[PDB]
């Protein structure tokens, strides 16, 4: 049967409990990505030929940036970039390493690395960051006092009941869209775990190339309602 | 009395699951059909397509996924148990 | 373990996947985006 | 399942931790590559 | 008794829910299709469309929410439990 | 006796709602559909746009609105009860 | 008996009353897209897209409120007991 | 007995109203949206679309008619019991 | 046991009704936009128009009267009765 | 037992041949709105969109019967029972 | 047990071929839609307009089929007994 | 207790892959529409049309699947039985 939950090296400190496969996974996915920017920077020149990692860290910059001033230029928003991009990435890379075969069988199916956006937590404390920091920006450029006053109005004055709430919205959704899309696949990854081997293989690799497509979709639009969350926000 | 909640919820779930999934291949459908009529007629748009596009397929898939996140409330949490 | 050996198959299968159809293409952006810089 | 749990600081505290390591040896010098290639040209 | 009334606001929900999740995908993704064509025709449109677009974006996901608002009502309170 | 019929009275209620919904949200994003082409074809109609928009989600929300208020009456008045 | 009829007559007139929503939904905002549209390719055409227009809508209203007098019929008043 | 064949016959018959319910509106919208479209287009026009556009609603009333009748057959004269 | 097989006949008999309602309401009111538009924009080309129009009619309310047929097997024939 | 099962196999039944009436209606509704259109476009053209006309006609009308097929299964033969 | 179970099956292959024929009937007709008219406009892009056209299909027929197995299972070697 | 879980699971995943079939092949549907419309207009964009279409499948697909996913873990491995 399928579990929910259930993690593993759960622990206790400071009164509260914490996920320790989660916290495992996102420190796995964190230190793979400090050291593609710490490999970058060892290896980043503009008077010669780029490296692979050079490239793809352009490449981003320039997508996230183009995204940037297309919406709210970073003349006001130049934060928004160097967190745009990291969102992406450290989703990214998190989404990515739950395609290694990683996978085995306890006779319950289990995983060393299990997505840390499959956890509630990790996808809030996300969600969560994202919401106060564009929030604080909004509160910025338009004043603590200005601020909620444009949120509660918005583009429609006595539409104001269906502003609060989309506001009080946006960071659920942002959470639950990257949390549901990453949670059901470890459902379904666990799924094709009943099947025998010689069956088994086939549905893995079917769903894995899906979980590759669609951790990238979804890193992109956490990172890019991110960008128009801001962009929305610093009016 | 917790079998007939049991079946209720997996119902409710079902349910749920069926009118997400309605929503979110409808919405996403008719999103790349807009997506892929823009970029017939004017090629370059690739480029630029891709921001409204993701947006709208992120408006389509909250509605969604939310509700898978309420799935899983109703199957593996039953409220009322 | 015959969980173990099943994903590790379908991980190989997409790994031939990505290598021999998406590796390619990418790869070719990578040279082009160098020899543009070079030229550059 | 759906509850939080003191990982929602675990996880931002490392999130963090990449958002400083990315906004200071990534962003700036991909920027500064990028302005100097636009300069060059 | 109470088992089948926890059931039958369970289906309850599961209907608002889904229902509300096809209305919501559905006029987002219609939404959708107008923001991605427009920008498509004019790529400065871009910056206009996305005033009547989070209008009909934010009318069509308040069915959503107020139905979820009354799923929150079916499932964790219960008229006539 | 009661437990029957306000199971019956929840799941009519679920009914109202997310046909409610679906009709709401659909109707809202095809609205909308025409009021972001127009905008994006003609600039200068916007305040042009929004009478015929706002009238006629005007009556796609009565007729959300309307469900919503048989939805309590089937809740907590609960006819036949 | 008659808690059974009363689930059931609840059942089904949320079926009805929930039909009648989604239809009148989607016909009003499919309706208000032409109206929407045409009054942004024609100023004028405003006074005259009033009479098409209401005449759709008069019809879509028309099954909506059909369903609704018979939702009571179901409700309030019971054919059966 | 015929307390589960009263209830089976009002599930069904809310079933077939809502199916006509829907039918209908959304027909009505479709066509009206064609209506619309053809008057603003030219607006001498009226008179030549009345016929084909009576002639939908025609059919898809009539579609909706039908399901009146066979609906009080399952409501009044219920088959089966 | 009938009454229990009557009911489950009423209720497949209403779905089968509901179905074919919403399809053959909702293809004539799509073929009919199609007619009023042709005549709109081709007002001289009626005869040829309604030959296409009367075929497809002739097959979505086909898919309706078929379906309606057997709402009455299962409605007065009940087979598994 | 019969009589339960017998009961199932007819909402399933049911539903099959809902199903089956909604998606063979809109598509067919849709394929001769695409066939109508075409026609006043291009009027001398009616013999040639009869073919791509028949071709998607013949896949909405296979997927229908074949439904119609297991309905028949379902009702006469019930799986199991 | 087992005779509640197989009606559970039933009822859950009636709604999934249902769904699957709602599915493929009108994605099959939007798909030829666009066949249609794209060989309307251009009577000679038969050739070219064939190969999308059976891919799209290949996909709508998939989702189509694979209900259809799925409900075998339901319905032949129904889980759960 | 377990027959009735049973049941339930059974129905709650039929709802679920009646669904996600909907939204799968309805999604599938109009992005071939756009598909063939785009490659009938532009009959060398077809390689280009690709990328965004299968984007788009992908995504609905992917709806698709996860629906098959949670469908398998209510009849497969339904949870509270
Ligand atoms: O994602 C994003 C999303 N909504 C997804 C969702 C969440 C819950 C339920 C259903 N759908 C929104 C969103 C943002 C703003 C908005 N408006 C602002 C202007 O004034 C009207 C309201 C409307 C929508 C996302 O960004």
């Amino acid at each position: 049967a399928i579990h929910v939950g259930h993690h593993t090296l759960v622990f206790e400190l400071f009164g509260m409990t914490f996920n320790g496969d989660t916290i495992l996974a996102t420190a796995v996915t964190a230190v793979i990505v400090i050291a593609l920017a710490f490999y970058l920077r060892a290896k980043v020149t503009s008077t010669g030929v780029p490296s692979g990692v050079q490239l793809f860290w352009e490449a981003l910059t320039i997508q996230m940036r183009q995204q940037i001033e297309g919406s709210i230029g970073m003349k006001i928003a130049p934060f928004v970039l160097p967190l745009s991009v990291t969102i992406f990435v450290f989703i990214l890379i998190s989404n990515w390493l739950a395609v290694l075969p990683l996978q085995y069988g306890g006779g319950a199916a289990a995983e060393l690395y299990k997505a840390p956006a499959s956890d509630i937590n990790f996808v809030l404390a996300l969600a969560l960051f994202v919401f106060v920091c564009y929030h604080a920006a909004g509160i910025w450029r338009r004043g603590i006092v200005g601020h909620p006053i444009k949120v509660v109005k918005g583009h429609v004055a006595f539409l104001a009941p269906i502003n609060i709430v989309e506001e009080l919205a946006k960071p659920i959704s942002l959470a639950l869209r990257l949390f549901g899309n990453i949670f059901a696949g470890g459902i379904l990854v666990a799924l094709i775990a009943m099947f025998p081997w010689y069956i088994q293989w086939f549905p893995n690799a079917v769903w894995k190339t899906f979980d590759l497509f669609v951790g990238l979709i979804q890193a992109f639009i956490f990172s890019l309602l991110t960008i128009l969350y801001f962009s929305q926000s610093m009016e | 009395p917790n079998a007939i909640i049991t079946a209720g919820a997996l119902i409710g779930g079902g349910l749920i699951m069926g009118g997400g999934a309605i929503g979110a291949g409808i919405g996403d459908g008719i999103a790349g059909n807009a997506l892929i009529s823009g970029i017939a007629r004017q090629p370059e748009a690739q480029g630029r397509l891709f921001t409204p596009f993701f947006i709208t397929v992120g408006l389509v898939e909250a509605a969604y996924f939310i509700n898978l996140a309420f799935m899983a409330l109703f199957v593996f949490a039953t409220p009322g148990l | 373990m015959s969980i173990f050996i099943g994903q590790l198959i379908g991980f190989a299968v997409i790994a031939f996947i990505i290598v021999k159809w998406v590796v390619p293409p990418v790869r070719t952006l990578m040279r082009n985006q160098q020899e543009a810089v070079r030229a550059a | 399942f759906l509850i939080p749990n003191g990982t929602f600081f675990a996880v931002l505290i490392i999130f963090l931790i990449v958002l400083g390591v990315i906004s200071k040896w990534v962003v700036p010098p991909i920027s500064k590559v990028l302005a100097e290639r636009e300069a060059m040209l």
